[PDB]
């Protein structure tokens, strides 16, 4: 019965759920969420690391700006004054 | 220039207005004793043991400047005269004890030539443990066996 | 008969969009490590 | 060289020939009080608050020549003497009021040297923001929290 069509795209790539499944698409969606977690690890990561960057030249004076801009963004926006 | 960190109403160091920063060590406990100093946002930096901020417009003209230009000679500080050679200023030991860090080293014209953080005591002298300007930026020395004041 | 456990196809088009995640994760990470290795060489020259 | 822009009758700031060009603060209100001066076009620039053109030319003698040069020292100015260190132009607080854009900061051989815009006051002194020449070219410096006058 139910028909499982392959996609597309995405689409009928649910439809296969009624396919061998109760289960199936609930795993995927808590390895996608993994997935989410992972991205904001790193992106929150990244603006302290970002921070790793802007540190030294937080003390202190002509010198960037400049940098700035080159400056992610967050460089510059202290560059103010 | 020259403003006192307080500590439980107990002076722990002092805080220096020098060239468009306000500075005091990162060590010294408690907050600088003047209402426009103390609310400031200042930035730690644990190499040069130092915590800066900005002056405000209205008291930019109460800074002290400073100055790359140190020919060996002696130079001026509150317990007396340092002695500056060999890339070093030194003072005869007992002159400067903890709770200095923090006071500038003025040359004859007034401009800070250095901040003291701590000494090293090597005798009859001891080596100071500074924070000074080079071409335009900022360095620290510190003498092999610094007690940091 | 066949019924078992995954995964298989729709493979291809499955792996399409899966690439697509994961790789800029590697590369913040690779940039970390190199912001660090700067940091050091900066230190280093202190 | 020095002319004055009325506002209903009433004085608001100044104009001055510099160069070969007729210049006067934009954010000033009124006309210069000149009739020559007054019937030109001039071309605005809110970057620089500034606002020019051309010096007819029955009035190209009665131009002032400016100058880059300031080394750190005293500047004359209508109301005293203007001093200049740190890049920075400033004069006893109280000493400046709004009214007084526009007018020029001579030093003693008569070259302006920048134009007055408005000042931020610093408590003993005021930092003057003022429009000064570069290497060739005009800027801008303006102390933190000015009080355009």
């Amino acid at each position: 019965s139910t028909n499982g069509t392959a996609h597309g795209h995405p689409h009928e790539i649910i439809l296969y759920y009624y396919e061998l499944y109760p289960t199936m698409t609930v795993v995927i969606v808590s390895v996608a969420s993994f997935v989410l977690l992972s991205m904001v690890g790193t992106a929150v990561g990244m603006c302290v690391c970002a921070r790793r960057r802007c540190i030294t030249p937080y003390e202190l004076t002509p010198g960037a700006t400049v940098p700035f801009l080159l400056s992610l963004l967050c460089c510059v926006r202290t560059t103010k004054a | 220039c020259i403003f006192e960190v307080k500590h439980e109403g107990k002076v722990m160091g002092y805080a220096c207005l020098v060239g468009d920063k306000v500075m005091k060590p990162a060590h010294v406990k408690g907050t600088i004793d003047n209402a426009d100093l103390a609310k400031l946002a200042f930035k730690r930096s644990s190499k040069y043991d130092l915590e800066c901020a900005q002056i405000p417009v209205h008291m930019k003209s109460d800074a002290s400047k400073f100055t790359h230009e140190k020919p060996e000679g002696y130079y001026n500080w509150h317990h007396g005269a340092v002695q500056y050679s060999g890339g070093r200023f030194t003072i005869p030991t007992g002159a400067g004890k903890p709770g200095d860090s923090g006071r500038p080293i003025f040359d004859n014209k007034g401009r800070v030539v250095a901040i003291v953080l701590g000494g090293a005591n090597e005798g009859a002298r001891t080596a100071l443990s500074v924070v000074t300007w080079n071409k335009d930026i900022v360095t620290k020395i510190t003498p092999e066996g610094a007690e940091e004041w | 008969h066949t019924t078992l456990g995954v995964q298989d196809i729709s493979t291809t088009a499955m792996s399409w969009v899966q690439k697509i995640t994961g790789g800029v994760g590697l590369i913040v990470a690779v940039a970390a490590l190199i912001l660090i290795v700067v940091l050091c060489v900066s230190f280093s020259r202190h």
